[PDB]
């Protein structure tokens, strides 16, 4: 009765799902940014500019997408350390409470 | 040709733009292209020119 009625009962497990699904949306929505280049599509840059000038625009995309990946991994390592803290607490309760 | 203060703009639409004809006037002092490389102009579609 207190779980089939109260909606925010499993709000700790659902919050874990939300944070990981929200970080992937931001990671894949950073592919639409330009970071200073003329376009966010590598095909457009490759099919509009000579190789001497295409590398200038492409390097703006790489350094911006590379920094978007590092932000995702670093905050994933930080968040995975909270989960392991709660996984060590649940393993302690499983062996001492149960 | 018109004066610089009354420059004449010509619409270009619904045609085939073979840019190889541009070099018939060979003595070009400057051919600076912005955004598009001058060699790839024959493989692109333009909304308005
Ligand atoms: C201006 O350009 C238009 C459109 O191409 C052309 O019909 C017209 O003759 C031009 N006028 C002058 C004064 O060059």
């Amino acid at each position: 009765d207190s779980l089939f009625s109260t909606p925010s009962a499993l709000g700790k497990l659902q919050d874990v799902v939300n944070h990981n699904a929200q970080a992937l949306n931001t990671l894949v929505k950073q592919l639409s940014s330009k970071f200073g280049a003329i376009s966010s599509v590598l095909n457009d840059i490759l099919s509009r500019l000579d190789p001497p000038e295409a590398e200038v625009q492409i390097d703006r995309l790489i350094t911006g997408r590379l920094q978007s990946l590092q932000t995702y991994v670093t905050q994933q390592l930080i968040r995975a350390a909270e989960i392991r803290a709660s996984a060590n607490l649940a393993a302690t309760k499983m062996s001492e409470c149960v | 040709f018109a004066s610089v203060y009354a420059w004449n703009r010509t619409r270009i639409s619904n045609c085939v733009a073979d840019y190889s004809v541009l070099y018939n006037f060979a003595p070009f002092f400057a051919f600076k292209c912005y955004g598009v490389s001058p060699t790839k102009l024959n493989d692109l579609c333009f909304t308005n020119v």
